């Protein structure tokens, strides 16, 4: 029964071994969010690879908070070992970020969503831009759509969820459509199809998850009763019909778009709640999840059903690839690096951020 | 144990290893499935 | 002379596991860990007996613990309790021989497996017909059924553990003498959902599955005559034929279920021309080989194992 400080250091001495590359960073303040930006790999004097992160603050009132911009320094062999890390950019925030999104199509935009609910466009170039204010309550919701300049999705711990078109001219700090009738609680989250530019899901702490048209009058198309609430959901980047969530039971669930009535598969190996997924850009198939058991899992779905040895089974359902177990409290955010495969960043309760890569000795990376 | 039927202990855990052979390369696959923390 | 050490004695011994049919044919369980404990030891009973035995149609089970003296003791285990923990709630007749027997009598009355059940297929076997037939587990004739026989399990394959009844994803196969109606064995199997990349899924709507043997028995009474590949290859006959299932796969199999598995699948192999196939220099492309193992829905360990076999076995 190791303590976490115990298990900490049982999994520091294996890093050598687990992982192509760890670094480790204490921040000032938590962050609640993480994400990568798309900036093209570029290798720098020294033989550094320049990647940039989005981060934010949560300061509890104490100090003003901030959106940061981050310069990740990897060593060189990170595409096949030290990094610098760099602060590049601050911009004042009302209150903290809970999460933060670049625009796809333009990455010099990254909206914000905050404590009170309140939305947020700002620039990398300009600061601030705008505030979009509808909700009224802390919101955890918020994503762009990859196949529609500047159409934004939030939701709230009010139990709404509005849609907001920023990308082309006008005014942008009016929804264009809000729903008062999706859900009966929280909004844990919604996030845009890979490939239909109108479908978008959402899950709440009403136990229910709905799969939205934002043309229709009626709007929902499917709705699912979950077994405990859904915490997150993901879309396939390969696969139109494919999806993931996962949530209070530990589970992660996968889902097929034309039939909603019955989860395909769940896969276990967390020990408490799920609160964060993504599907790999990289490789069909893969699936990562946080939780507030201190874990990020990587999934392999083509591995759910294969045959395994006894001793292989004792580690766990043969779709487990690996556990990092970096983190000593619960993970916040983490997010797959979109240039580079395998690379992950990934922030905790207690200040830390990693930024890590497994070891390509694993035969999924090949 | 999702569709386990043999997912119960053994009588008792074996003390001579077939896997001397850690640090290699199936070696690594385990240990990232432990998470390291084994 | 005083000998206190025979108040304490091997589970495996004191445990008389009987089918009885038109004779009661009595033999001793591998395991009685997940009954009794680690040690498979009971202390605290002199000359103990534990009779468990089941009418060799409907499997009605009776249980029956005897001994010559035992040590009234809080600390001392309730043997009958223990064991009847692990079989059907007031299913089972305790002691009372007779009413047993006017039980299962009434019972070999109503109707078979036979009569409810999906029929498989059908095997010859020593002069004598016998015949597969599968069920789900949300059937209440098959849940009685699963329940009496569930033990045997527990008392044969080791790590077993008690399934979920309750998860549809179950599938019972059952072997019956087609004449007495007899129990011959049963096997446990499961469907995993088998992802086969976007292309594909998104191709067909119908879901497909890898299907697994989980717990595979054949009753000790009727071992090594040649039931377990019989069985075996009809399961996997029906499961070729399943257009949902994609690979055959087994859960942590032993040493006598691998040489089973390996004899059949090869015996397969050669039927369907193999032989021809795997030599050294035939045009083996990645395809092909691709092609080959799903047609054969061979888990891929077991393919490579085959192939690699038969390379050296008609060579050499
Ligand atoms: C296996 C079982 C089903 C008996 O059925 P069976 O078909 O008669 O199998 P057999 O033991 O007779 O084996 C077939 C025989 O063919 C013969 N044979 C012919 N060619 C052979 C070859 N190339 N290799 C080895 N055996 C060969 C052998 O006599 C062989 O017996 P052996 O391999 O045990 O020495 C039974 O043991 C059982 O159910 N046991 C407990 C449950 C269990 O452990 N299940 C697995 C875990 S789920």
């Amino acid at each position: 029964p190791l303590s976490v400080d115990e298990e900490y250091d049982l999994w520091k001495s294996n890093v050598p071994l687990m992982y192509d590359f760890v670094s480790e960073t204490r921040l000032t303040w938590p962050s609640l969010t993480v994400q990568w930006l798309p900036t093209p790999v570029q290798e720098l004097d020294g033989g550094f690879i320049k990647q940039e992160l989005i981060i934010g603050t949560h300061t509890s009132g104490e100090e003003e908070n901030y959106l940061k911009f981050a310069e990740i320094n990897l060593p060189k062999e990170i595409l096949s070992p030290r990094s610098n890390i760099r602060i590049t950019a601050k911009y004042e925030h009302e209150e903290e970020i809970t999460r933060a999104r670049y625009m796809p199509q333009d990455p010099n935009i990254v909206a914000t969503i905050n404590g009170q609910g309140t939305t947020f466009l700002y620039s990398r170039s300009e600061g601030l831009q705008s505030t979009l204010k509808f909700h009224k309550d802390n919101g955890y919701a918020l994503s762009f759509s990859t196949l529609v300049k500047g159409r934004l999705l939030s939701g709230s711990d009010d139990h709404t969820v509005a849609l907001w078109e920023v990308g082309s001219g006008g005014d942008p700090t009016k929804p264009v459509r809000t729903w008062n009738d999706l859900h009966s609680d929280i909004i844990n989250d919604n996030k845009w199809h890979n490939f239909n530019k109108d479908l978008f899901g959402t899950v709440s702490e009403d136990s229910l998850l709905k799969i939205n048209d934002v043309r229709a009058n009626n709007t929902t198309i499917d709705t699912v009763k979950c077994p405990q609430p859904f915490n997150t959901l993901a879309f396939s980047h390969h696969s139109s019909n494919l999806l993931a969530a996962a949530g209070m039971d530990s589970y992660v669930y996968l889902y097929d778009l034309r039939n909603m009535k019955e989860p395909l598969h769940h896969m276990s190996g967390h020990e408490d709640a799920v609160n964060n997924l993504e599907f790999s850009t990289h490789v069909d198939g893969v699936v990562v999840s946080s939780g507030s058991d201190n874990r990020l899992m990587m999934w392999d779905l083509k591995q759910i059903g294969a045959e395994q040895t006894p001793d292989d089974a004792e580690d766990g359902v043969p779709e487990l690839i690996m556990v990092h177990a970096g983190h000593r409290s619960s993970v916040n955010d983490f997010d797959l690096n979109p240039q580079i495969p395998w690379l992950v960043a990934s922030a905790e309760e207690e200040n830390i951020l990693q930024v890590w890569k497994c070891s390509h000795s694993l035969p999924i990376v090949g | 144990g999702k569709g386990l039927g043999k997912g119960g202990a053994k009588r008792h855990r074996k003390v001579l290893r077939d896997n001397i052979q850690g640090i290699t390369k199936p070696a690594i696959r385990r240990l990232a499935r432990r998470g390291g923390v084994k | 002379d005083f000998k206190p050490e025979t108040w304490t004695s091997s589970a495996n011994e004191a445990l008389r596991v009987s089918i009885v049919g038109e004779n009661a044919v009595q033999f001793s369980p591998l395991f009685t860990y997940p009954i009794y404990g680690d040690s498979e030891k009971i202390y605290g009973y002199k000359d103990l007996i534990i009779h468990l035995a089941f009418d060799s149609v409907t499997f009605k089970p009776y249980v029956n613990v005897k001994y010559s003296a035992k040590l009234g003791d809080d600390n001392i285990v309730d043997v009958e309790k223990k064991l009847l923990s692990f079989l059907p709630k007031d299913d089972v007749i305790v002691r009372d021989e007779a009413k047993w027997v006017d039980c299962f009598a009434e019972e070999r009355k109503t109707h078979n497996l036979s009569d409810v059940f999906e029929k498989v297929s059908e095997y010859s076997l020593n002069g004598e017909e016998f015949v597969v037939y599968k069920s789900s587990l949300v059937d209440d004739f098959a849940r009685r059924m699963h329940r009496r026989v569930q033990i045997f399990s527990l008392l044969f394959i080791e790590a077993a553990n008690y399934i979920d009844e309750t998860d549809p994803s179950w599938q019972i196969y059952w072997l019956l003498n087609k004449k007495t109606k007899e129990l011959i064995g049963f096997v446990t199997t499961y469907k995993y959902w088998h992802y086969l990349g976007a292309k594909s899924f998104d191709e067909d709507i119908d879901k497909k599955f890898r299907a697994k043997i989980s717990q595979f028995l054949i009753f000790p009474p009727y071992q090594n005559k040649g039931h377990g590949s019989c069985l075996y290859e009809a399961i996997i006959q029906s499961w070729l034929e399943d257009k949902s299932i994609t690979e055959i796969t087994v859960e942590d199999p032993n040493e006598a279920f691998d040489d089973l598995r390996d004899r059949n699948d090869i015996q397969r192999l050669r039927k369907l021309g193999y032989d021809a196939v795997f030599q050294k220099h035939s045009d083996l492309s990645d395809e092909f080989l691709e092609s080959s193992r799903k047609s054969l829905k061979l888990e891929e360990r077991q393919f490579n194992r085959l192939v690699e076999m038969l390379l050296l076995l008609n060579n050499s």
